[PDB]
């Protein structure tokens, strides 16, 4: 079988959804990419979609600090 | 976001998602306590 090389790309998302509600996302990741920018990555609950939230929002601010802990 | 924070993992670089979504509309809120600038 084979497996995608992975990692070889630039930015997972260059756009952000600036107004995501903590209510519509079940899981996030903090994309602190040295390659691109500080990105907020989230998975929608009902939509299940992988989207990115803008890091300048309010609830992401608390997320930022605590996400560094994994 | 959960209560005091969220506590999620820190991603260096990964391929769970390679392309940006259809999310074109982007305008961050500000305060959300008095008002969030966007009401709903």
């Amino acid at each position: 079988g084979m497996k995608p090389v992975s990692l070889s790309y630039r930015c997972p998302c260059r756009f952000f959804e600036s107004h995501v509600a903590r209510a519509n996302v079940k899981h996030l990741k903090i994309l602190n990419t040295p390659n691109c920018a500080l990105q907020i990555v989230a998975r929608l609950k009902n939509n299940n979609r992988q989207v990115c939230i803008d890091p300048k929002c309010k609830w992401c601010q608390e997320y930022l600090e605590k996400a560094l802990n994994k | 976001g959960s209560m005091e924070g969220i506590s999620i993992y820190t991603s260096d670089n990964y391929t769970e998602e390679m392309g940006s979504g259809d999310y074109d509309s982007m305008k961050e809120p500000a305060f959300r306590e008095e008002n969030a600038n966007f009401n709903k």
